[PDB]
Parts: structure tokens; C-alpha cells; sequence
């Protein structure tokens, strides 16, 4: 059938004009299948002969998809594609089972030749005009136009998904406790009917479609439980991602290796703890899809943890609005996190994890405060609302953290929960000079053209060295020379530098960075009891900057 | 009733920007109030072939509890900029910054009376969301000029001029700037005396069909005083003190001209301790002196460029304090200030106060350079937000030595 709903007056982008592709001379054969198929199609009112007035013309292919017995009609809309205007998407995201509310009954439906069942706008329908040749292509091929929405036609998707939206909308209103999801050319219905009145409601609702052209199967094809859907396994009472099967290999490839990041991402959204960190390292770099990749020592840890959660098999669980969202947050490690979202203690609606930005320094409370972020704006998706936070952090932690850092932060309600490891910050700089402490003065020039560098200090107490490097940027010698006097200083120490850029990177109290510079200043800051880091404008002769910028710019 | 017509003009196309994830309760609040506005005819459903979007958000009215709708028509607003400022462009008056006080009051009920350009109604094509992605959409499009855009002020021009026509030229003193969805009325009166004059205001304007924290409502412009760059007043100062001051004159040195610190540079020779006490010479003290004296006043050779973006830069103090400077060239400050009580919470208030004055001041909203992530920002903006305009805003990573200065 063709429904009856009004079509979608449809257009070619402003100033281009239909497609007019030439039709390539095809085998007897084929010519032969496809006249048969368009018969076919011809009778049903899918397409209609057209006249020779029609200019416009598409290629069309025919091709028997194995080594079976069934022919294909293949239209290739390439051309009419790009000159189509453009749709609204089709669906914003997807939806994730956690956020499914709970229903005694869930039936799937199938519409068959979805695509085929809708009409296509009247006024559009000439841009679709095909042409089947003769043999030899001696005389005039036979013509004909779509008058439904076409296999591989730019507009199908979106129209057809419309087209059922309003097809659905009167029985919506009529049964607002009923529950409808539109997947392609699937159909999920759940309610809180017993067993009986909901093969009933279902029933109604099959007579509703087909009162618009569109065929559904009856209670005894209907599939059961569970439902297979975007990669997930849902059943009555619970939910989980396909089974996972982790490949058991001797050696490794780029190929290999892809795929088990993959899945392995796929499952950590309800298997906890989850590692990628370790392998997706091994990926790093420039490497045939082909080649074999050893796996380093921790490679090959992560992979065993891995294999561990996922043998015993583990479920999620639906959304109750009557409940509350909780959040946890584990760190697990090297910039690693993992957190799992739950109603009732421990029953896990879904789990995740969230990695360190790469290459940027920063800290413990930064990283969790990046995944509480996440977080949120995931809960907002899926639920509508944001979880409370059960965090591995102080309260005055935090708060010492917030109220000085000079980036605006915000954590929504959230409780603390001791499951070590704790979030803490490892050093403290001084709010005001240090009394009774060396300060050390200190600078980095570093000549443009040959690369060459130098690295140095001047203190209060007549101290001072200098140190000379290859190959640096003026921003590693800033760097260098603050690290050489952390080394050379006491348990205390007021630092003075011109280098606003390296103020920066210290007064926000990093803990972790991939600069093995900054990695190594680091593990003297955490070593000293008092540091003072102050800043002077680069070239004023300022007192002590002045005397120190010689000996490194010489 | 007599639609205007409005062209992009040949070159750019419609806004095409993804609608951001909200809470149920604000959708449910959308979904309320776009069934009214349909059932009015306002806005219409519409289909796919629609490729066009802009986002819509719900904040909270003047009131409490009652809910509002949102659109953002930031990318409609400046692919359109030909139409409302160059063709239908609505003059802004410098007297109105003089007035010792400044009324805002929404008008934006009016636009609803005016039916839109029906070959420009897709371009205003928005969507309602559902949670977890469960039901397709609710698509729409305007079939009235709407809030939000600034091509309807420019087109509903003419019926403000004629509705505002006789309280006008009864207070030919009162000054009346239309600014997107609001009215800016100002006025030299005494307070008592002004508001008598709003409430009549609102009355020639309930006639035509209009009901009509930070501050928003009653400004005192004449009254906005610069946040100057401070210099210290100590009985006692140390080597990093002088440091200090010699890095805020050397920054100021950049912006205000006759700024001079060779006298104090020269308090700072050697390698000496950070702690040391060093005694300021009367040739310096005057300096300094001197430099109070230029910093108090207005910057010499900073003007405003109209053809110009605005920017805005602000700069968390601590302590429910926050700084913040207007410039087009950077660092040439057109207008600094402060203001002053949750951290996101603050922010999105001092966002409204700058623009509000920018607004006064300009006639035009600056682009904000926030100190914040891009994620906590457009999660929770909206929860606090009540302008019904949006400015642009661009997420930075403070200086720290600027946050220092502007101490
Ligand atoms: C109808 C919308 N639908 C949905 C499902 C499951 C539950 C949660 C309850 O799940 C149940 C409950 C009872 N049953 O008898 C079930 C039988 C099979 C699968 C799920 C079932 C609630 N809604 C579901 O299967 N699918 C594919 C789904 C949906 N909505 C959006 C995306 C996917
Ligand atoms: O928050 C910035 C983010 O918002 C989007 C739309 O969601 O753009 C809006 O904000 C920009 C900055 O003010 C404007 O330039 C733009 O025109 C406006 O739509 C995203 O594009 C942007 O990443």
C-alpha cells in the first residue's frame, strides 16, 4: 500500500535543475530483471511510465547481490543527491537504555517496505525519472518516475520518519500512557497494561497503522524478548551490550588492536572499570593496519584486568522518575576515571569512565571537577536532570581549591565518600613572600636562529650559575632555569621570574603533565615546605633581574 | 499588519546550529508554552524540509515562578546584519549615559501583533527537545517577529515611534532608546518623580498591547564611576611590594600616557631580598603621587570605533569579587569597573550588569571573554540567566598577572 498522509513538498537546492545522467548500455540480462522488477513496482503504484517531455534521467543498475536467484534494483541517486536541498536530522542522539522507564510489556513491530509505503512529493517526482535501455540501446528505453520515497534518495530517511510521526500523533493523543519509539522502520511499544489489555492495545494500534498504508506482522511474528537494538541486549527487567567476545591472539595487530579498544569502550558503559589507557597507547604513532604491535608489560596488565570484569557477566538496570540519580567517581589512576550511576545502592542504571585531556598540565581536583562535568551533562541527556555526587574528595579540599583558583568552578550537590584514592593537592605555593628564605632570581634567553640557550640564577645571598643548553625554546629555558633553582634551594625558597607564562602553569598546582620539564619541577615542589614564586616585567632593568639577565643573554 | 520584506542577501545562508540538551522541567515548560503560541497562531509545526535551527532555552521571568522562552538567534542576528543595522538601523542616543536614572522595561510582548515576511518564517525554524532522545522533536517556525531577533525592533520601528509619539513630546527631556526586546527610558527627575513617570509610560504602552540582583531595572549611569588601577599606600614597603608596583605601572604604562617609573625602578637595584624594607625617596614618592593623578582620570586617546566589536574581559577577584574591563584594542579601556555578590552563578550576573551598561553606553552588546570551562558554562548559564537577549562570549584562560593588576 501507499499511505494516504499528505506528502512533504520537497526542492532542488536554488538555482540547479534536475539531474540528466546519461544511462550506461547494460547485458540482456539485466535489462531483462529490471523490467521485470518495474512491472512489478509499476502494478503496485511505486512508479509511473513517463512521457518523453520528461528531460530528466538517473542511472539505473541491476545486480543479483550473491551467487543467489533474486534481482536488485539499483538506483544511483548520486547526482540527484547533490542537487536535493537539504533536511532537518533526523534524530538529535540516541537513546540510552539506562534512561528507559520500566514496563510490564515491550512488543516490536516491523513495518514492511517502509520507504516504498510513503508518497513522494507530486511536484518533485519527475527529478527522479529513470530509464531502462533497450538492447544495444538500438531503440528508446523505457521510462519511469518514483511516486514513493526511493532507496538511496538524500530526503527518505527524514521524510518517511516525519510521515510516521504524524501518522502516529492521533493515536498518541488517544493513549498518552502508551509508549512509542520510531527506529527506521521499527517500532518499540511498551505500557503498563496487564499481558491481556496490551495485545489489545497493540492490535489497535496495527489496525490504526494500517489504516495509513502501513503493514505490520501479527502476533505470530512478532519477535520475543530480548530485544537486540543499537548494540544492546534488553530484557524485562534488565539490560546490558551484546555479548562481548575478547580475540585470543598470539600476536597483535593495528587491526586487532582497534577493535578490542572498541569493544572494550563499548562495554565500560555498564562493565565498571574498564582500562583502555595502556592499549590505546600502543596505537600511538604511525603504523600499518597490518603490523604487528608487541604488547609492552602494562599493556599487557590492563588487557588481564580487562578479561577479569568481563568474565562474569554483568547487567544495568531501568529508570524509576520516582527515585533519585546518585553518581560515583573512583580515580583508578594515571589520569584514569571511572564512575557508575545507580538509584538503589549498587544496582547500576550504566558506568563510564573519562580520560585526561593529553598533553596539558594539571591536577587531581581539575580532572575530577572535568569528569563531574561529564557527567552532568550526560545525566541532562539521558535523565533530565542532574545525579547528586558521592566524590573521593574533602570538602575543604575543595574549597581551599575554588575559592583561589582564578577559573569560575562549580560542582553541583555532591557528599564526600573515603574510597581511596583520595583527591588532595600535593604542594602549595606561599600567598606572601618568605622571610629568612634565599631568593633566587632567575632567567632564560634562548637565540632564535641557532637554537642555543642558556639557563640561570642570582640570589640575595651572592649565589649564582649558569647553565647552557642545545636545541631549546625560550620557553624551556624559563622553565629550566626555575627548576635549577629548586634544585639548588633549601626547604625554602622565594623564586622571582620575568616568565609569565611559566607563573601560569606553577600557580595552578599541576601534579601531572607529559613535559618531562615540568614533570621534574614538579617533583621539587612537592619536596619543598615553603615556595614563593613572584613576577617582574621582562627588560625594565629591574634590580636582581637585571643582574642576571646579562649572564644568560651574553 | 503589513509585512516587511527581509533578504540574508545573496551570499549567506540560514542558521543551521544544534539545539543543546535541557532539564524536563524546562522542557516541559517549552512544550507548555509553544502549544499556547500555536494555538494563537504565532508559530506553526513544521516539517523536515525545513533545514534550518536555531536553539531555544527556558529561563525565568522577572517574576518567581513563571517561565519564559528563550531563543537564541545569535547566528540569525549577525546573518542578518545588513537588514537591521544597515537598512532599518535604530539610532542610539549619547544623552541617554548622562541620565542620573535609567528604567529597563521588556516590550517584547508588542512583536507578537506583527506578522513576519512569509519567504523569511523558515529561517526561524527552532526545536523542542525530548529526554533521552525518545520522541523525535517538536519542530517550528514563527509566523510573527519574534523575540530575540534583532530584525524585529527594526521593523516594529515605526509602530514604537507612533505609540511613544505623545509621551514624548509631553517630556521632551526623557530619553527613549529600543534596544532588541527592551525599552531604555532616562531621565534627570527625582526618583520618586521617575517612577511616576515609568507607571504612565507603561499605561500609553498597555493601550497598544503591551503589559510590560544585578540590577536590570533601575541603572544610575551618571553615577558609574571608573574601577581605577590602584597604586598601594604603605607605611612600609618591601623589595616585592615595589616589584608589584612597578609591574601594575608598567602594565598601566601600556594603556594611560605620562605614566613614569624611572624613580622607583631605581629604589630596586641589586639582587636584593624579597622581605627587605627599602625607604621611599621623596623623588619617588612624588611619582607615585603623580601616577594616582593620571589613573583616576579618564584614558587620553581612547575612543570608541563603531565599526568595532565591543569585548569584554572579566577577571575572578576572590571573595564574591569581580573585575572586568571594556575595550575594542586590546587593552585600551574604553570602561573598567568591579562587581560584587555560586561561581557560575556570579559570573552570568556580572555578564548581565556589563552588557546592560554596554547597552547604555554603546548601544551594543560586547563579546565576553570568559573565565570558565565551556561545558560548566553552557550547562548552567540558563539556570540563572533572565535577560532576553544573549551576547557572544568566547572561553579564555586568565593571565594571572592581569588579575593582579586590576586588583
Ligand atoms: C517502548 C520503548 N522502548 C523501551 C524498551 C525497553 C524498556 C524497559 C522495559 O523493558 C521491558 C519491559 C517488559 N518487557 O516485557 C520487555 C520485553 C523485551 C524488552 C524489554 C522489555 C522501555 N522502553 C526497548 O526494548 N527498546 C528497544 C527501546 C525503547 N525506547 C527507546 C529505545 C529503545
Ligand atoms: O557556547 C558557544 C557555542 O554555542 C554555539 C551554538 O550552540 O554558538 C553560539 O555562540 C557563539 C559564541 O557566542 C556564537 O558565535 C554563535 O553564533 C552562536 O550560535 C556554538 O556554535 C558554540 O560553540
Amino acid at each position: 500500500p501507499i499511505s494516504p498522509i499528505e506528502t512533504v513538498p520537497v526542492k532542488l537546492k536554488p538555482g540547479m535543475d534536475g539531474p540528466k545522467v546519461k544511462q550506461w548500455p547494460l547485458t540482456e540480462e539485466k535489462i531483462k530483471a529490471l523490467v521485470e522488477i518495474c512491472t512489478e513496482m509499476e502494478k503496485e503504484g511505486k512508479i509511473s511510465k513517463i512521457g518523453p517531455e520528461n528531460p530528466y534521467n538517473t542511472p539505473v543498475f541491476a545486480i543479483k547481490k550473491k551467487d543467489s536467484t533474486k534481482w536488485r534494483k539499483l538506483v544511483d541517486f548520486r547526482e540527484l543527491n547533490k542537487r536535493t536541498q537539504d533536511f532537518w536530522e533526523v534524530q538529535l542522539g540516541i537513546p540510552h537504555p539506562a534512561g528507559l522507564k520500566k514496563k510490564k510489556s515491550v512488543t516490536v513491530l516491523d513495518v514492511g517496505d517502509a520507504y516504498f509505503s510513503v508518497p513522494l512529493d507530486e511536484d518533485f517526482r519527475k527529478y527522479t525519472a529513470f530509464t531502462i535501455p533497450s538492447i544495444n540501446n538500438e531503440t528508446p528505453g523505457i521510462r519511469y518516475q518514483y511516486n514513493v520515497l526511493p532507496q538511496g534518495w538524500k530526503g527518505s530517511p527524514a521524510i518517511f520518519q516525519s510521515s510516521m510521526t504524524k501518522i502516529l500523533e492521533p493515536f498518541r493523543k488517544q493513549n498518552p500512557d502508551i509508549v512509542i519509539y520510531q527506529y527506521m522502520d521499527d517500532l518499540y511499544v511498551g505500557s503498563d497494561l496487564e499481558i491481556g489489555q496490551h495485545r489489545t492495545k497493540i492490535e489497535e494500534l496495527r489496525q490504526h497503522l494500517l489504516r495509513w498504508g502501513l503493514t505490520t506482522p501479527d502476533k505470530k511474528h512478532q519477535k520475543e524478548p530480548p530485544f537486540l537494538w543499537m548494540g544492546y541486549e534488553l530484557h524485562p527487567d534488565k539490560w546490558t551490550v551484546q555479548p562481548i567476545v575478547l580475540p585470543e591472539k598470539d600476536s597483535w595487530t593495528v587491526n586487532d588492536i582497534q577493535k578490542l579498544v572498541g569493544k572494550l569502550n563499548w562495554a565500560s558503559q555498564i562493565y565498571p572499570g574498564i582500562k583502555v589507557r595502556q592499549l590505546c597507547k600502543l596505537l600511538r604513532g604511525t603504523k600499518a593496519l597490518t603490523e604487528v604491535i608487541p604488547l609492552t608489560e602494562e599493556a599487557e596488565l590492563e588487557l588481564a584486568e580487562n578479561r577479569e570484569i568481563l568474565k562474569e557477566p554483568v547487567h544495568g538496570v531501568y529508570y524509576d522518575p520516582s527515585k533519585d540519580l546518585i553518581a560515583e567517581i573512583q580515580k583508578q589512576g594515571q589520569g584514569q576515571w571511572t564512575y557508575q550511576i545507580y538509584q538503589e545502592p549498587f544496582k547500576n542504571l550504566k558506568t563510564g569512565k573519562y580520560a585526561r585531556m593529553r598533553g596539558a598540565h594539571t591536577n587531581d581536583v581539575k580532572q575530577l571537577t572535568e569528569a563531574v562535568q561529564k557527567i552532568t551533562t550526560e545525566s541532562i541527556v539521558i535523565w533530565g536532570k542532574t545525579p547528586k555526587f558521592k566524590l573521593p574528595i574533602q570538602k575543604e579540599t575543595w574549597e581551599t581549591w575554588w575559592t583561589e583558583y582564578w577559573q569560575a568552578t562549580w560542582i553541583p550537590e555532591w557528599e564526600f565518600v573515603n574510597t581511596p584514592p583520595l583527591v588532595k593537592l600535593w604542594y602549595q605555593l606561599e600567598k606572601e613572600p618568605i622571610v629568612g628564605a634565599e631568593t633566587f632570581y632567575v632567567d632564560g634567553a634562548a637565540n632564535r636562529e641557532t637554537k642555543l640557550g642558556k639557563a640561570g640564577y642570582v640570589t640575595n645571598r651572592g649565589r649564582q650559575k649558569v647553565v647552557t643548553l642545545t636545541d631549546t625554546t625560550n620557553q624551556k629555558t624559563e622553565l629550566q632555569a626555575i627548576y635549577l633553582a629548586l634544585q639548588d634551594s633549601g626547604l625554602e625558597v622565594n623564586i622571582v621570574t620575568d616568565s609569565q607564562y611559566a607563573l601560569g602553569i606553577i600557580q595552578a598546582q599541576p601534579d601531572q603533565s607529559e613535559s618531562e620539564l615540568v614533570n621534574q619541577i614538579i617533583e621539587q615542589l612537592i619536596k619543598k615546605e615553603k615556595v614563593y614564586l613572584a613576577w617582574v616585567p621582562a627588560h625594565k632593568g629591574i634590580g636582581g633581574n637585571e643582574q642576571v639577565d646579562k649572564l644568560v643573554s651574553a | 499588519i503589513e509585512t516587511v520584506p527581509v533578504k540574508l542577501k545573496p551570499g549567506m545562508d540560514g542558521p543551521k546550529v544544534k539545539q543543546w540538551p535541557l532539564t524536563e522541567e524546562k522542557i516541559k515548560a517549552l512544550v507548555e508554552i509553544c502549544t499556547e503560541m500555536e494555538k494563537e497562531g504565532k508559530i506553526s509545526k513544521i516539517g523536515p524540509e525545513n533545514p534550518y535551527n536555531t536553539p531555544v532555552f527556558a529561563i525565568k521571568k522577572k517574576d518567581s515562578t513563571k517561565w519564559r522562552k528563550l531563543v537564541d538567534f545569535r547566528e540569525l542576528n549577525k546573518r542578518t546584519q545588513d537588514f537591521w543595522e544597515v537598512q532599518l538601523g535604530i539610532p542610539h542616543p549619547a544623552g541617554l549615559k548622562k541620565k542620573k536614572s535609567v528604567t529597563v522595561l521588556d516590550v517584547g510582548d508588542a512583536y507578537f501583533s506583527v506578522p513576519l515576511d512569509e519567504d523569511f518564517r523558515k529561517y526561524t525554524a527552532f526545536t523542542i527537545p525530548s529526554i533521552n532522545n525518545e520522541t523525535p522533536g517538536i519542530r517550528y517556525q514563527y509566523n510573527v517577529l519574534p523575540q530575540g531577533w534583532k530584525g524585529s525592533p527594526a521593523i516594529f520601528q515605526s509602530s514604537m515611534t507612533k505609540i511613544l509619539e505623545p509621551f514624548r513630546k509631553q517630556n521632551p527631556d526623557i530619553v527613549i532608546y529600543q534596544y532588541m526586546d527592551d525599552l531604555y527610558v532616562g531621565s534627570d527627575l527625582e526618583i520618586g518623580q521617575h517612577r511616576t513617570k515609568i507607571e504612565e509610560l507603561r499605561q500609553h504602552l498597555l493601550r497598544w498591547g503591551l503589559t510590560t540582583l544585578w540590577m536590570g531595572y533601575e541603572l544610575h549611569p551618571d553615577k558609574w564611576t571608573v574601577q581605577p588601577i590602584v597604586l598601594p599606600e604603605k607605611d612600609s614597603w618591601t623589595v616585592n611590594d615595589i616589584q608589584k608596583l612597578v609591574g601594575k605601572l608598567n602594565w598601566a604604562s601600556q594603556i594611560y600616557p605620562g605614566i613614569k617609573v624611572r624613580q622607583l625602578c631605581k629604589l630596586l637595584r641589586g639582587t636584593k631580598a624579597l622581605t627587605e624594607v627599602i625607604p621611599l625617596t621623596e623623588e619617588a614618592e612624588l611619582e607615585l603621587a603623580e601616577n594616582r593623578e593620571i589613573l583616576k582620570e579618564p584614558v587620553h586617546g581612547v575612543y570608541y570605533d563603531p565599526s568595532k566589536d565591543l569585548i569584554a574581559e572579566i577577571q575572578k577577584q576572590g571573595q564574591g569579587q569581580w573585575t572586568y574591563q571594556i575595550y575594542q584594542e586590546p587593552f585600551k579601556n574604553l570602561k573598567t569597573g568591579k562587581y560584587a555578590r555560586n561561581d557560575v552563578k556570579q559570573l552570568t550576573e556580572a555578564v548581565q550588569k556589563i552588557t546592560t551598561e554596554s547597552i547604555v553606553i554603546w548601544g551594543k552588546t560586547p563579546k565576553f571573554k570568559l573565565p570558565i570551562q565551556k561545558e560548566t558554562w553552557e550547562t548552567w548559564w540558563t539556570e540563572y540567566w533572565q535577560a532576553t537577549w544573549i551576547p557572544e562570549w568566547e572561553f579564555v584562560n586568565t593571565p594571572p598577572l592581569v588579575k593582579l593588576w586590576y586588583q
